[PDB]
């Protein structure tokens, strides 16, 4: 891993010394170049996984969610400059510092092979996302989203830190590989509970759980475009990615102590579906969705078996890159009339055609479409869960009509009817916001094209 | 204190009732009492008949307190006749708590109370089934 | 919307905990700075530990 | 913590006056010197734990 | 005051806390108290003012208490052993007494009125020394007598700490009251683990040391003492904003700097003495903590206040007096979470 | 008013100065590179590249080698007349049951 | 791409079977190492956790004022 | 000048130079790891006659 | 205190005698590497305090600062491994000598170890 972790650690020095009008194009060209040297990763074993060394390893599960990262970076580079260019030199530096920063952690906590390492870098992502928020966002709110994400990130993890260290005390090791051969039930008593709500509720408050997710709505609607992208596509899934981990040692007592979740996950995913129904905000209605597709990823995690996990593995991917293709849309109508309000501006298909293709693409995808990656995964998700029980398939109905509905209100909110007609300044869409949307674009439909690599380890 | 403690543990869990609420309420009444001179100490009543006064209510306060939460475990596990059940404890706790809800007059005091009291207690109780330690002893 | 995610969902977590939270530092923090009340407290902790700690 | 700098350098600060059973003037014995003794050549080399058992 | 008294008293500071971690007397180690507080009221009274007044007549009456409670402890641990020796003391009494005086000397609570009073009252210079070098003292003390230690007694005591830091942190303003209830928060977390790993102990004291010393020393060189003072600070010196939020998420246990090295040690080795609802308490408390540190940051470097005029003249002018090993401070508090198996050349 | 504060800019539109622009700098050169750059090597080398490189991976998962390793598996068991299946995984001989 | 990129399957079995073994090993020497610092601390018969005690070198052996020491 | 382009563009070899400083560390995180070289009981074979190791 | 007092500990001996039979680190430990790396940061906060050009100005100000920092961690690392080592060999020698507190446990197979299995659906 270290051919890619010490290119990240080489962008930071040439950020500094890049000249002033240079650093965008550095920087730029090479996050795309370590993204390419990322996709190198993707040649998995059917057996096991991919021991570099006593630190790093790589799976079916990693793989895809380090490709997602590194890719991302180039992606919110391009955005972040749309929206920083008033800024200083040194500002600027900054803000692509913590940009890296926070892709040399992601990295490292995707390829950690010890459960205390993982969880240091894991709460090390914290950071730069808390300085970016509450530094180059915009609104007044920016102070209380990020004492919002802060303060229940640390809640659920701090029991997740005790946790670790008793099993560490208690079996020797928090090496995955050591726990996963030497793993033993978990017998039903309340210590054991406890031991299970430490782990998994660290991991729901990241995911989020309903009824644990208002931070979610305050960081990202009030965050910049890039902390928004970052935030949704890949922030996320630390929360799936641990607790798919995680709970190889928390068997049999996952059977027992999933009802509340499941519960939790079925019926706020109808709830944060219903709720974007009635939003007044675009950047809330993205953030509901991301909510209600993590509902069901947190399902498919619970119910636990081989083909739930590869609904999840696949709606975790593409999700990530459906949520941050809404957010940069959003964030151009933004940028052309500095409001963040639904209504606001209308007819922008017949002002910004190509725009209006790329809501339309957006918009099909988000909502279940097949053959997209975003159907397969929530496809594979319905199925286990009938398997499960036969009335998730009711629930799971319910969400499915009430996603196309929301979807399909946005598109033709912003997009049809007649434009407003005092607003007066909507210029022609940039080649530079064309490029990022078909750079979001192109690689979900390549994915249909090969699922398999992104079906996870159960495949 | 902790003669207190041994006297009300060693009352056994589903049986006299009544010396379960004597001893949680000799343990509320003592409590109450170390909570109001801690108060009298650092803010200083205006009169000897204000600071009495207000040693009385607190202790009272935590007297009742104690001897709704005893009365209620002890009732609840012999009418169940389920012993060692942390279901006793979480409904001491909340009646602990919407009794402390009653003293202050107000509603709100009243449900939060009894959900943080009524968690408290089952906690305290699944600790003396599984043998949970708060001060542990040194070893390793 | 309105009665669940911004209005109950919000009291019971981070709302009531902050507001305990709160008064609780005003409580602490609420002192005149005399010496003879703090440390009047002072000597009952000495009472308190000489007696109820064996 | 503890510095032990009288043992590092040889010194002698306090360790004449810590015990009564050291050198006293003019030989004076403490009223306990052979208790003292006794219990000190028992507990001299075993630890503290060791040395209460 | 002169400088050659100045320096002398220093001196005196420093060498009665050496008397009490070199003796192997109590009276020696009496002593050494009795020094280090006599030399200790004028650096509290340097700069003459009443508050200056007030602070050192606080923390002379609470420290003379103290020394007066330690050797009659000293005494009566004499009395059942007819021993000098500072060891595991003999009497539980006695060692009740020794506890309750090192921790008024400390300040834990309830015995932390008089930090939060006597730090606001004194310079920064002044509550610099006071934080760091009379914590250093108690707890070697502590460290030697930690095997009678009463488990309990010291735990309430550090529990307490934790909470009370955290309320008064929550509620207060000012700079050198934040400092003085975040020093009794990092007190509780060091006697918290002090009665199962004094090596443990002894880590979480220097890592608090170095936060507390880039702290000061940078409050010092922007020359802020309250929370609006230091919302100037962006218009004339923007990299101390910056070194101080990073030291304020450092100071806030934060991975991965290297305030988290302290309270993960510290955490774990409980755990391993079958420990789980102190700890899991103490780490919840400390997101009190946390919260009042993030709102110092949002005020300083993470938003900008409005500045006045005269601040033009200000950016003309240069700061002259150079601190010494602020930019070490700086990378100690902040970058050597890597470097943590070093605490065994600690042991 | 409160403060000495400056007024709220207006907002600045790059096709002003620069009618054919990219939407990625102020200066044309630097945009105009920009635009070539995030072209060139995002589309052009990472799509095209990756994708093919990722088309004619390796077959480490052992796909086709499993399926010939069962097309072996059923015609020697079918020859034999042995079940297709086993119908236990491991030995029961190996396999020590308690009394 | 095979031959360019990657290696055998050999070389990843083998060094996990590396890995695995290290792994394992530290496991037992944690566990090894808790269960010795519990013996060492309740017996005190080990290196470990030996408080001093007075020196006897202190002790003066010279006739006293009084034959009965 | 010559000169300037060199001056200006010689950040443009640090992501490289740390591609392949990562690549030999990865390199010698391998040759640490060759205690069961040719030792697994479903690899182990014979030496061919013109090589030393099985693999690097 | 576990390792304190333990016998024939010279007080106040950064490095005792017998250390001296461990293999010493080698100067490109990356160890080392990082406390290097540490004393260059604190020469660029120096120069950004001082505000002088960060890079560029006072070049032998900022080789001290990584010099004394990669001499103090060479020590440092000294002594760390000396005292990891005297922590293993005394393990080691308490398990051997009390074989009845540390028993070696008969090896039972897989096929003879009975689990109860927990079916997942
Ligand atoms: C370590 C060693 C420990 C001791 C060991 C033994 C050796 C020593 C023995 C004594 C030798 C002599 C030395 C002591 C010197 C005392 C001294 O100098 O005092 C000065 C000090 C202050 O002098 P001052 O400022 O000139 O006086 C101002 C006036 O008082 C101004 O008047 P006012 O109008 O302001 O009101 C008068 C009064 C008003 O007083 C009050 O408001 C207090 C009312 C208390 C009522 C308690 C009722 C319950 C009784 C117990 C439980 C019974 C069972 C039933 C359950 C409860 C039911 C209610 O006081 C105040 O308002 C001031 C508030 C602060 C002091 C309050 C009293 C002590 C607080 C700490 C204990 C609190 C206990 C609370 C109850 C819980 C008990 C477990 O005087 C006092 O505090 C009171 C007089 C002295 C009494 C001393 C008694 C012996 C103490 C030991
Ligand atoms: C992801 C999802 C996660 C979960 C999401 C949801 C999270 C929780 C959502 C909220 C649920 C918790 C609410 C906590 C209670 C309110 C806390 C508070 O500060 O209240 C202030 C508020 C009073 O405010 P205040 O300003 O201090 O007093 C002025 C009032 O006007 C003074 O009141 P008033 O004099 O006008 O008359 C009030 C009277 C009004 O009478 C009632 O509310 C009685 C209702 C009886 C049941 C009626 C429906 C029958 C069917 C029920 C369902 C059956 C199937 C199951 O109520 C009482 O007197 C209450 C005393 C106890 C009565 C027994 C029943 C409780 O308290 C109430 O109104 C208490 C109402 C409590 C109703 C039950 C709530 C649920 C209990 C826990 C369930 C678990
Ligand atoms: C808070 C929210 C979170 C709560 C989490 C749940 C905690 C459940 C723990 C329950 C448990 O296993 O208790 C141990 C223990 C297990 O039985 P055991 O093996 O016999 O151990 C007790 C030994 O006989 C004798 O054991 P010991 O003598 O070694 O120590 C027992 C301890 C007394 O034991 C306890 O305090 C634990 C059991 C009752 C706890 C009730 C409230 C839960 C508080 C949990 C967090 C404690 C933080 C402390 C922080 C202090 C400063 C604020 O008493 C002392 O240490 C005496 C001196 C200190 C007394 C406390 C003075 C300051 C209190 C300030 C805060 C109030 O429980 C009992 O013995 C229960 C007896 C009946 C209690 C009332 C019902
Ligand atoms: C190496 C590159 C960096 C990597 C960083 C990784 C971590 C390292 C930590 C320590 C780094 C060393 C210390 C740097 C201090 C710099 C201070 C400064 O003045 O910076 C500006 C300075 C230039 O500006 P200036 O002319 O001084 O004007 C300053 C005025 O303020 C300009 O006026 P203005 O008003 O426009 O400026 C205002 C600005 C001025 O404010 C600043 O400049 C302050 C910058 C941050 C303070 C230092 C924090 C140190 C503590 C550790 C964490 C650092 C992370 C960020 C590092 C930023 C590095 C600049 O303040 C703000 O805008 C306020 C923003 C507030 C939020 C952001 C600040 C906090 C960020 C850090 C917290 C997050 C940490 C996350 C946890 C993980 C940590 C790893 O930048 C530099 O000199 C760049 C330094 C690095 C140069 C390159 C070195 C390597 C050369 C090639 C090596 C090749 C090796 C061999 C390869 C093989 C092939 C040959
Ligand atoms: C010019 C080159 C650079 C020099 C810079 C110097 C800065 C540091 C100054 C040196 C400090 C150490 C002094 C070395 C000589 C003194 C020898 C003696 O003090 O060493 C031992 C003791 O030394 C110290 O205790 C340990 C020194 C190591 C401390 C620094 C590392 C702290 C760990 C931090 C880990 C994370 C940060 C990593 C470093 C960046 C003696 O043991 P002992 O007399 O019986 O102790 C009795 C008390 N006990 C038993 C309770 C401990
Ligand atoms: C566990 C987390 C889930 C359970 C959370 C409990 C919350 C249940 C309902 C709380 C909603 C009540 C509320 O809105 O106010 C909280 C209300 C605030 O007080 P008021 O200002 O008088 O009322 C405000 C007007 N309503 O209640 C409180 O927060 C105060 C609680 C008093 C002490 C709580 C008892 C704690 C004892 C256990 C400690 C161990
Ligand atoms: C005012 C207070 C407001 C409180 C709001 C609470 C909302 C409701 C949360 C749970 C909703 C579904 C409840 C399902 C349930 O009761 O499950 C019981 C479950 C199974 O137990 P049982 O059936 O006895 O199995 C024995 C074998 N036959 O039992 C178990 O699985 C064991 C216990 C598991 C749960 C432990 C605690 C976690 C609770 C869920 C997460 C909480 C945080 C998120 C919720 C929103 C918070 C705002
Ligand atoms: C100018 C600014 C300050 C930076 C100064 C850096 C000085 C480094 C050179 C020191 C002197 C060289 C020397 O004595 O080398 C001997 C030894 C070589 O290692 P050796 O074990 O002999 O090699 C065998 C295996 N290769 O050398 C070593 O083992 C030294 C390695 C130890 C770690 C040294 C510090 C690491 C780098 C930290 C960052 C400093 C460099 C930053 C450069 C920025 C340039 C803009």
């Amino acid at each position: 891993m270290l051919k890619i972790i010490i290119p990240t650690t080489m962008l930071l020095p040439m950020t500094w010394m890049s000249k002033h009008n240079m650093i965008w194009i550095n920087a730029t060209v090479h996050s795309l170049l370590i993204s390419l040297i990322s996709l190198s990763l993707l040649n998995q074993l059917g057996e096991n996984s991919l021991n570099f060394s006593l630190t790093f390893f790589s799976d079916s599960l990693s793989a895809p969610l380090l490709v997602l990262t590194t890719w991302l970076l180039p992606l919110m580079l391009m955005a972040s400059q749309s929206h920083l260019s008033k800024e200083t030199t040194t500002r600027k530096k900054l803000y692509i510092t913590m940009l890296i920063l926070l892709q040399l952690f992601l990295i490292m906590t995707f390829t950690a092979t010890e459960l205390i390492l993982f969880y240091i870098l894991f709460e090390a992502t914290l950071v730069p996302t808390l300085i970016i928020i509450t530094r180059w966002g915009n609104q007044t709110e920016r102070l209380n989203a990020g004492l919002y994400f802060l303060f229940y990130t640390l809640a659920g993890s701090l029991p997740l830190l005790v946790a670790l260290v008793y099993i560490q005390n208690t079996t020797g090791s928090l090496n995955f590989l050591i726990i996963h051969y030497w793993s033993h039930p978990l017998s039903n008593s309340w210590s054991n509970i406890f031991m299970w709500l430490a782990c998994i509720m660290a991991f729901m408050v990241k995911m989020p759980l309903y009824g644990l997710h208002l931070w979610l709505p305050k960081a990202h609607v009030e965050a910049p475009i890039a902390g928004s992208m970052v935030l949704a596509a890949v922030l996320l899934k630390l929360g799936g990615y641990g607790m798919m981990r995680i709970t190889t040692i928390l068997n049999p007592l996952t059977n027992y102590m999933a009802y509340p979740f499941l519960m939790l996950s079925m019926w706020g995913m109808i709830m944060t579906s219903s709720i974007c129904l009635r939003q007044t905000d675009l950047k809330s209605l993205i953030a509901y969705s991301s909510v209600s597709h993590m509902a069901l990823v947190i399902v498919a995690i619970m119910i636990q078996t081989p083909w739930s996990f590869m609904g999840a593995t696949a709606l975790m991917i593409a999700h990530g890159l459906t949520s941050s293709m809404l957010f940069c849309l959003a964030n151009t109508n933004y940028e052309r009339v500095h409001s963040r309000t639904m209504i606001l501006a209308r007819g922008l298909q017949t002002l910004l055609p190509l725009m209006a293709t790329w809501w339309l693409v957006a918009s099909l995808t988000n909502l279940a479409l097949p053959p997209s990656i975003n159907l397969i995964g929530e496809l594979f998700i319905i199925t286990a869960s009938f398997s499960w029980s036969n009335i998730t398939i009711i629930l799971m109905g319910m969400n499915m009509m009430i996603t196309a509905l929301y979807s399909l209100y946005m598109l033709i909110t912003t997009q049809r009817g007649k434009y407003t007609h005092h607003i007066n300044n909507i210029k022609p869409s940039f080649t530079r916001e064309n490029a990022l949307m078909a750079l979001h674009i192109l690689p979900l439909l390549l994915l249909t094209l090969n699922p398999k690599m992104i079906l996870g380890p159960l495949y | 204190a902790k003669t207190l403690l041994h006297k009300y543990s060693d009352i056994p869990e589903g049986t006299e009732c009544h010396r379960k609420a004597y001893a949680s309420t000799s343990i509320g009444g003592a409590t109450g009492l170390i909570v109001s001179a801690y108060s009298i100490a650092l803010k200083p009543p205006a009169s000897f008949l204000e600071g009495v006064a207000r040693t009385g209510r607190y202790t009272f306060t935590s007297a009742a307190i104690g001897a709704i939460f005893g009365l209620t475990s002890c009732i609840s596990a012999q009418v169940r006749e389920k012993p060692d059940d942390p279901l006793n404890y979480f409904i001491g706790g909340c009646a602990g708590g919407l009794t402390l809800g009653a003293r202050t007059r107000s509603y709100g005091i009243g449900a939060a109370a009894c959900a943080y009291m009524g968690l408290t207690a089952a906690l305290v109780k699944m600790g003396q089934l599984e043998g949970w330690q708060v001060f542990a002893e040194p070893k390793v | 919307s309105s009665l669940l995610d911004l209005i109950w969902l919000e009291t019971i977590l981070p709302k009531t905990t902050s507001f305990i939270q709160m008064k609780m530092s005003i409580m602490v923090s609420n002192q005149k700075g005399l010496i003879k009340l703090y440390f009047l407290s002072f000597l009952i902790t000495i009472m308190i530990s000489m007696t109820l700690f064996n | 913590p503890f510095f032990d700098v009288q043992k590092r350098l040889g010194l002698d600060l306090d360790r004449w006056m810590t015990i009564q059973s050291a050198e006293q003037p003019h030989k004076i014995p403490g009223r306990c010197h052979a208790f003292e003794k006794e219990w000190i050549e028992c507990a001299h080399g075993i630890g503290g734990i060791r040395a209460e058992k | 005051m002169n400088p050659i008294i100045y320096t002398t008293l220093i001196m005196t500071v420093m060498s009665g806390t050496m008397l009490v971690m070199i003796s192997s007397h109590w009276l020696l180690i009496w002593i050494g108290f009795e020094m280090n507080l006599l030399a200790m009221i004028p650096v509290l009274m340097k700069n003459f003012n009443p508050r200056a007044t007030e602070a050192a007549t606080k923390y002379f009456l609470t420290q003379a208490t103290a020394s007066m409670m330690l050797m009659m402890a000293i005494i009566i641990n004499l009395l059942y052993s007819g021993q000098w020796t500072i060891t595991k003391m003999f009497n539980p009494v006695a060692m009740t007494m020794m506890t309750m005086a090192l921790a008024m000397k400390l300040g834990l609570s309830p015995f932390h009125f008089w930090v939060p009073e006597v730090t606001q009252g004194i310079s920064l210079q002044a509550g610099l020394l006071l934080l760091t070098w009379q914590k250093l003292a108690p707890l070697s003390v502590l460290c030697q007598i930690s095997q009678s230690i009463n488990p309990n007694l010291m735990l309430t005591m550090a529990m307490l700490s934790i909470l009370i830091g955290g309320w008064g942190g929550l509620n207060q303003t000012q700079l050198r009251k934040i400092m003085a209830y975040s020093s009794i928060a990092h007190m509780g977390w060091m006697t918290a683990v002090l009665p199962y790993n004094t090596t443990m102990t002894i880590l979480n004291l220097l890592i608090y040391i170095t936060m507390t010393l880039a702290m000061f020393m940078l409050l010092i060189h922007s020359s802020a003492t309250t929370t609006l003072s230091l919302s100037h600070t962006w218009n004339k010196m923007p990299v101390i904003t910056s070194l101080m939020m990073v030291t304020l998420l450092s100071m806030g246990g934060l991975p991965p700097l290297s305030g988290f090295m302290p309270k993960w040690m510290i955490i774990q080795e409980m755990t391993k003495n079958e420990s789980i609802i102190m700890p899991t308490l103490m780490a919840m408390t400390a997101l009190l903590n946390l919260y009042f540190y993030m709102r110092l940051a949002y005020s300083s470097s993470l938003t900008m206040f409005p500045s006045t005029n005269n601040m033009k003249m200000k950016w003309q002018f240069e700061h002259t007096k150079q601190m010494k090993l602020l930019p070490t401070m700086i990378v100690l508090s902040t970058l050597v979470l890597p470097m943590t198996p070093a605490l065994s050349s600690l042991n | 008013i409160r403060l000495q504060e400056d007024p709220d800019p207006e907002d600045e539109n790059l096709y002003e100065k620069n009618p054919d622009s990219h939407g990625y700098d102020k200066d044309p050169i630097v945009d105009l590179w920009n635009m070539r750059v995030v072209f060139f090597f995002g589309f052009s080398i990472v799509l095209v590249l990756g994708s093919t490189f990722v088309a004619y991976l390796p077959d480490y998962r052992m796909q086709e080698w499993a399926r010939r390793e069962a097309e072996r598996l059923v015609k020697y068991r079918e020859a034999n007349g042995l079940p297709l299946m086993e119908s236990n995984c491991f030995d029961p001989n190996k396999i020590q049951l308690p009394e | 791409i095979a031959r360019t990129f990657y290696d055998g399957p050999e070389k990843n079995y083998e060094k996990t079977m590396a890995i695995l073994q290290i792994e394992a090993e530290k496991a037992e020497l944690r566990l090894k190492e808790l269960e010795v610092r519990r013996l060492m601390r309740a017996r005190g018969d080990g290196p470990w956790y030996q408080y001093p005690t007075i020196d006897k070198a202190l002790i003066d052996h010279s006739p006293k004022t009084t034959p009965d020491n | 000048n010559v000169l300037q382009i060199v001056r200006d563009h010689w950040v443009h070899i640090l992501v490289p130079v740390g591609f392949v400083f990562g690549c030999y560390l990865d390199r010698r995180s391998d040759e640490k790891l060759t205690a069961f070289r040719n030792k697994s009981l479903l690899f182990k074979r014979e030496l061919r006659p013109n090589e030393e190791v099985t693999w690097k | 205190t576990m390792m304190s007092g333990r016998p024939g500990r010279v007080p106040l001996q950064f490095l005792p005698n017998e250390a001296r039979s461990l293999p010493p680190p080698k100067l490109t430990d990356p160890r080392l590497v990082y406390m290097g790396f540490l004393g260059y940061c604190s020469g660029l906060i120096d120069n950004a305090i001082r505000r002088r050009p960060v890079v560029s100005a006072g070049l032998h100000r900022q080789l001290l600062y990584v010099t004394s920092f990669v001499f103090f961690g060479y020590y440092l690392l000294k002594r760390q491994d000396y005292m990891y080592a005297l922590r293993d060999h005394d393990m080691f020698a308490y398990v051997k000598s009390h074989p009845e507190d540390f028993p070696e446990k008969d090896k039972k197979t897989y096929g003879e170890i009975l689990e109860e299995f927990h079916p997942v659906r």
